[PDB]
């Protein structure tokens, strides 16, 4: 079971030029492409080896259709400017994020397009991939155009049809790397607090995907008092690093327990404090 | 692959 | 590679008929709008329809309708009750974004459409017309024939007009026209 | 509401090596303007476009052609020095940008130019009417009268009918488009018919006036006239027939 | 409304005095996108640092890996300097391998 995901970010800087788009696309946890208006290049580029294999029409294709919605993108930061009556001194922000999602059996299971504006739902297509939602005034604008232009029509085409024929055959070129399970390499570290309280961490490390539940048990039993999670963090190389903490009383280390799920563990692991 | 983009603006 | 290709250049249909418009367009482009315009006699580029990539089929447009198979990168039009009116040239087209991102355009060469009435009761013959102001100066006029039969030449530099479509609306009625004139024969002309 | 593309001017005449600037106005606030060009079995040819204000890009056909964008409102398209290859219809087109992909093309009306060796074989209409035959009255009950404007170059004329000095267009049928008295030749003068039909009683009546009209577009004021035969200036000629009951 | 950015500072692989490795300063859950982010050996700017393609979380906030090759030493501090219209004054938080 695995998605697909493109994210769009459209900036204005009023003055200083035209909009900053910077678009990157994803297969599961896996960045493999990206587009940035500034760069030298002006070309949509790879960014996974098992990417870097599609031919020139394929970089075509993908640099033009990403150029003509950056240019809608530019115009769109000016009618929302219109439609909020804001003033041409301060930057905003369209981002949008669409995708698929297949199951193992490689067939659609989910679409998704939405847009926000200054951080904020703008505009979402519904599960029926045939219906919107506007989150302000504004959006009930764009709605009626995207109504009568049948928008949703479109965003429907692509997601149950070219998103996912795509999202396979990227999943076939980077079967080696997109459906590697790398499981979380474990440790757990000791931090006196005070002379009666002491904070146990427990660390995974080098996992993919990133998808991972830490849970702690006291005794033999659920615990989530005085429980820590930490952001999910990327490490550099593709793979993803998290870790969980508990404050305990001093003496009292032995009966926590670190447990740890993610999917390249045939059975959920097990750390205890060793000193 | 992206998506084409939109035949209209917001 | 975009091509569009009309292949016909040239139709012709009596009216109450309906005629379709054979196009084929030829991209690799994923993205693409296909359109079609229409240009009577007056010379203007008249928007017709588009229909985008992801659209459905059929597409009914008062008595135009569109027949749009991506399978076979076909995009035909049909007018039902075809009236002369509808006689021009008809142009396919299509768009796909340029390498700015801007949509750009290829348009087929167009196909020309003759909607000829219906003489529900020909009576062929030639006349001669004399000057209005006494040149002895003559020219030949062959009116009321057939709209299937059609207009040639015989004794060059001798000029012959093709044929013309003109309706007296208050008698309800219409008729075929060609007119002749020579320098230097009324009849033995046409032939 | 909204004009859309005007272009001017709608009918010139050159000599080989003068120049022109053709122009084109949209009041619809569109980004991208385009110069076509159509000929007989090439139908429709980019010249030059411009995606935006100030700046301009080659088509499929720029050599000959110079264009400028300065304001988005208008898009000017120069002939430097004409050739007879440019003697065409040109069409100016607009289009709303990004806001709107899908966004067809809006064209205007065309320019018709023609470019030629020399302007002393510019030549204005010749007009007659001719009666409608007295056969065609006692076998049909009808009138067909019939113009014919011929000698003339360029081919750059409209017809019109006048009954008792008002416009008609009810039992009109004028030619498509002028043909050529010697269509082997470059530099062929034209000839163009026209014909009116009517009752016959209408025609019988001597109350009733016919004007045959031509409107010919030839040489503005600014070119030289060396020659000797009337300057073949734009001008209307016509031709007109009393009605007879004889 | 404005959200203003989490920072985590961590190695790639567990610290080893002597041994290669890549110092990573993750910037998340901030808005708008415009932020400077410098990583610091002993208070000092390094040059030759690279940042991940900008892209967004669920809640539309925007996420920023920051990197570069570095060595550790028993010796030598490392840290991360945060700059966002959030920010009084741009936020430190040290590098902690004991973490």
């Amino acid at each position: 079971s695995h998605s697909m995901r493109y994210f769009y970010t459209s900036v204005s800087r009023p003055g200083r030029g035209e909009p900053r788009f910077i678009a990157v696309g994803y297969v599961d946890d896996t960045q493999f492409v990206r587009f940035d208006s500034d760069a030298a290049s002006q070309r949509m580029e790879p960014r996974a080896p098992w990417i870097e294999q599609e031919g020139p029409e394929y970089w075509d294709q993908e640099t033009r259709n990403v150029k003509a919605q950056s240019q809608t993108d530019r115009v769109d930061l000016g009618t929302l400017r219109g439609y909020y009556n804001q003033s041409e001194d301060g930057s905003h922000t369209i981002q949008i994020m669409y995708g698929c999602d297949v199951g193992p059996d490689g067939r659609f299971l989910r679409g998704y397009r939405q847009d926000a504006y200054d951080g904020k739902d703008y505009i979402a297509l519904n599960e029926d991939l045939r219906s919107w939602t506007a989150a302000d005034m504004a959006a009930q604008i764009t709605k009626r155009k995207w109504e009568a232009a049948h928008a949703a029509e479109q965003q429907r085409a692509y997601l149950e049809g070219r998103c996912v024929e795509w999202l396979r055959r990227y999943l076939e070129n980077g079967k080696e790397t997109l459906q590697r399970t790398d499981p979380p390499k474990t440790h757990m570290t000791h931090h006196p607090i005070s002379d009666h309280e002491a904070t146990l961490r427990c660390w995974a490390l080098g996992f993919y995907p990133a998808e991972i539940t830490l849970t702690w048990q006291r005794d033999g039993e659920d615990q989530t008092q005085d429980t820590e999670l930490v952001e999910t963090r990327p490490a550099g190389d593709g793979t993803f690093q998290k870790w969980a903490a508990v404050v305990v009383p001093s003496g009292e280390e032995q009966r926590y327990t670190c447990h740890v799920q993610h999917e390249g563990l045939p059975k959920p692991l097990t750390l205890r404090w060793e000193p | 692959v992206v998506v084409g983009a939109g035949g209209v603006g917001k | 590679a975009q091509k569009v290709t009309q292949a016909q250049t040239e139709i012709s249909v009596v009216e109450k008929e309906d005629v379709t418009l054979d196009c084929v367009y030829e991209t690799r482009d994923t993205a693409y709008y296909l359109f079609w315009y229409k240009q009577p006699p007056s010379g203007e580029l008249v928007f017709l329809i588009r229909q985008p990539w992801w659209g459905e089929q059929n597409e009914i447009s008062g008595r135009y309708s569109w027949n749009f198979q991506k399978s076979t990168s076909s995009f035909n039009f049909t007018i039902t009750a075809s009236q002369v009116v509808d006689s021009a040239v008809y142009f396919c087209a299509m768009s796909v974004p340029s390498g700015d991102g801007s949509y750009q355009f290829t348009f087929g060469k167009g196909t020309k459409l003759s909607v000829i009435p219906n003489i529900q009761n020909p009576d062929p013959a030639v006349y001669q017309l004399r000057d209005s102001k006494s040149s002895d100066k003559s020219v030949c006029l062959f009116t009321d024939f057939d709209s299937q039969t059609n207009v040639s030449q015989s004794k060059d530099s001798v000029y012959i007009t093709d044929k013309c479509v003109l309706d007296m609306r208050s008698m309800d009625f219409k008729s075929n026209s060609a007119v002749a004139w020579s320098n230097k024969a009324c009849a033995n002309a046409f032939n | 509401m909204n004009a859309g593309v005007t272009q001017t001017p709608k009918f010139r005449v050159l000599k080989t090596g003068q120049s022109m600037t053709l122009l084109c106005a949209q009041d619809m606030n569109h980004e991208y303007m385009y110069w076509y060009r159509q000929d007989p079995g090439m139908g429709l040819r980019l010249i030059h476009y411009s995606v935006g204000e100030g700046t301009t890009a080659k088509g499929e056909v720029p050599d000959g052609y110079n264009v400028s964008r300065l304001k988005k409102q208008n898009f000017l398209l120069g002939l430097e020095s004409a050739a007879p290859s440019q003697t065409s219809v040109y069409f100016c087109a607009s289009k709303v940008g990004p806001g709107q992909h899908n966004s067809p093309l809006h064209f205007g009306n065309g320019t018709r130019l023609t470019v030629t060796e020399d302007l002393n074989k510019v030549f204005p209409p010749e007009v007659a009417v001719f009666e409608p035959s007295e056969a065609e009255i006692s076998h049909t009950q009808k009138a067909t009268l019939v113009c014919l404007a011929t000698g003339f170059y360029p081919d750059h004329v409209e017809l019109s009918w006048w009954v008792n000095g008002k416009e008609v267009h009810s039992g009109v049928c004028t030619d498509p488009q002028p043909l050529k008295e010697q269509p082997a030749l470059n530099d062929s003068r034209y000839a163009l018919s026209s014909r009116l039909r009517v009752s016959a009683t209408f025609w019988q009546d001597p109350r009733n006036h016919f004007r045959c009209q031509v409107q010919f577009y030839g040489l503005s004021e600014n070119d030289e006239w060396t020659q000797d035969r009337a300057k073949p200036v734009t001008q209307i000629v016509s031709a007109e027939a009393w009605g007879r009951a004889d | 409304i404005q959200r203003t950015p989490k920072i985590q500072v961590y190695s790639r692989h567990p610290a080893e005095n002597g041994k290669s490795n890549f110092l990573n300063c993750y910037v998340s859950g901030f808005h708008p996108s415009d932020i400077e982010v410098d990583l610091l050996k002993n208070g000092e700017r390094i040059e030759k640092v690279e940042h991940s393609d900008l892209s967004f979380s669920k809640d539309w906030s925007f996420y920023l890996l920051y990197y570069t090759e570095f060595t550790p030493t028993e010796k030598d501090e490392y840290a991360c300097r945060v700059n966002h219209v959030t920010l009084s004054q741009p936020k430190i938080v040290k590098w902690d391998r004991d973490m």
